[PDB]
């Protein structure tokens, strides 16, 4: 589960990076 | 006499395209303004903090 | 779940950006 929540925190920071780039490029 | 004409021919084109790139620049700047204030427009997903930081 | 609601807020702002662009281009 600790594996799973760090696994999901990775994709969390991935999507936050995606959204932050898509905002900051605009 | 050939290059004598080539000189003037390039010169007139230079003078025209200078102002044409100037016009392109002024069309570009306000486009970038609109894009910037539009990217800053949708930052209202937060409260009043997200507005002023945008 | 906090991961999931931030995950869904990302696609929320994505679709809001899509709709806002599709409106503002018209």
């Amino acid at each position: 589960k600790t594996v799973e929540v760090v696994k999901n925190a990775i994709e969390t920071a991935d999507g936050a990076l995606d959204l932050y780039n898509k905002y900051l490029d605009q | 006499n050939n290059a004598s004409g080539k000189l003037l021919a390039l010169d007139s084109q230079l003078t025209n395209d200078f102002s044409e790139k100037s016009s392109y620049f002024q069309s570009q700047v306000d486009k970038i303004r609109k894009e910037a204030y539009a990217g800053a427009a949708a930052g209202v997903v937060a409260g009043p903090f997200g507005l002023i930081i945008s």
